[PDB]
């Protein structure tokens, strides 16, 4: 009968997925951050491709450092400007979503809240300059390679060596005397370094609500 | 799905 | 100049979240939640579409343009069915666990289109319409429009659309009802299906602009320019024609 | 369009 085949093929009603126990302003906050992210993600391949010696590389290997370095520039970005705007005592993803630690109840989110301050309070304990955050940051993009290799490997090695040098530029207008300098630049590699653990288990984080890489290193 | 958000991205 | 300048030239400003305060916390998740439910909604349309008897013999080309023009009303009816079932017209269960009381419901443009919505429940409901008859008119709802310049195969259409026709007709019949009483139902359900036009057009047009304002201009202000040019009509007053009963 | 994808992909696979 064509009807029963009907009766037979008509789907499942599917469930909304609305979980009473996640309140509504936390919910809110988590699909808003979610689709903010989004756009960063958008922002920071703009802002890759406008950085003096990065279009000049191989396409597959801009598409990979991306790809590794998306989360390492937004929670660097987000460290920067919770350490300008609150000293390290919010977390500032936007000048209209500001987010205090003390208002989210589910511990696991708490915990990813206080570890994003990390950065923050690095950044505020050390008293970085924006020259030296710019550096840092385009250092961000370049700190991650594949165990298999990079197409352009060598224009890759020269321009990354290039913003270590414009980094130690950044240390030395502190005016600091050549002793300060190498032990600053000694801490901001060290808060350099530290990025890997901090966007992976950010990423961890984010993956398990929602559901062949060389991490470079400067002290071994 | 972050990929083709890169690519469209970087292409454009 | 100094390659520390060029850094601090290319550093993008900030983006704004785009939280709307105006909007409450609960009002601002069931519209979210509902847009990620429709785009999973769509998707089974399309599965259980391939499954039709007589449908994955249209060309391919056809296949696509008439999921196109009809997941909504597929949304929309099937929505109004278990609004029926569940509430006998007096809530919007778009899902189990997703429930909507028109009543508690801040915006009036909400609900008039609960309502709206309401309204194609409430006529299931009048009607006392039987499951073999909902599913004889859900299928006909994904052969209610073609393009005004026809279909690749249009002639199998046609031929598909009279089968479920008369499919419709059997299932009036198990009613156990009076010969008069089942040209008369004939008359309204086709009529019910002639409605859901207005019913779609009015939807799509209070979601699609809702949609806009409330989510894409205040969380994704740069996908406007795209959007508002794909928008663009190829024709000055489209290409779907709109199939009805009654004329 | 955005729609059409989802149809395009449910519909091939
Ligand atoms: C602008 O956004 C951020 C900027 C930033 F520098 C660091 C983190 C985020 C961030 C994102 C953004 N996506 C795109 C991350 C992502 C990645 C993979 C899969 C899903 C989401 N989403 C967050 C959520 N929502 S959640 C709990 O994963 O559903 C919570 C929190 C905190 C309040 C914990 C933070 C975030
Ligand atoms: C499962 O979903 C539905 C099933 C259904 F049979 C009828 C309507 C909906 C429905 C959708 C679903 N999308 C995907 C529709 C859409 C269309 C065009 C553009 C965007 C979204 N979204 C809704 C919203 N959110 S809104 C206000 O547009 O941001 C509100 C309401 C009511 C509470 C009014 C209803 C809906």
């Amino acid at each position: 009968t064509l009807v029963s085949a009907l009766e037979t093929i008509e789907p499942e009603v599917l469930y909304a997925g609305y979980d009473s126990s996640v309140p509504d302003s936390t919910w809110r906050i988590m699909t808003t951050l979610n689709m903010l992210g989004g756009r960063q993600v958008i922002a920071a391949v703009k802002w890759a491709k406008a950085i003096p010696g990065f279009r000049n590389l191989h396409l597959d290997d801009q598409m990979t450092l991306l790809q590794y370095s998306w989360m390492y520039l937004m929670a660097f970005a987000l460290g920067w400007r919770s350490y300008r705007q609150s000293s390290a005592n919010l977390l500032c993803f936007a000048p209209d979503l500001i987010i205090n630690e003390q208002r989210m109840t589910l511990p696991d989110m708490y915990d990813q809240c206080k570890h994003m301050l990390y950065v923050s309070s690095e950044l505020h304990r050390l008293q970085v300059s924006y020259e030296e955050y710019l550096c840092m940051k385009t250092l961000l993009l370049l700190s991650s390679v594949p165990k298999d290799g990079l197409k352009s490997q060598a224009l890759f090695d020269a321009i990354r060596m290039t913003y270590i040098k414009e980094l130690g530029k950044a240390i030395v207008k502190r005016e600091g005397n050549s002793s300060q300098n190498s032990q600053r630049f000694y801490q901001l590699t060290k808060l350099l370094d530290s990025m890997h653990e901090v966007v992976e288990n950010l990423l961890n984080y984010c993956f398990q609500t929602f559901l062949n890489i060389k991490k470079l290193l400067f002290h071994q | 799905g972050l990929e083709d958000i890169i690519r469209k991205a970087l292409m454009g």
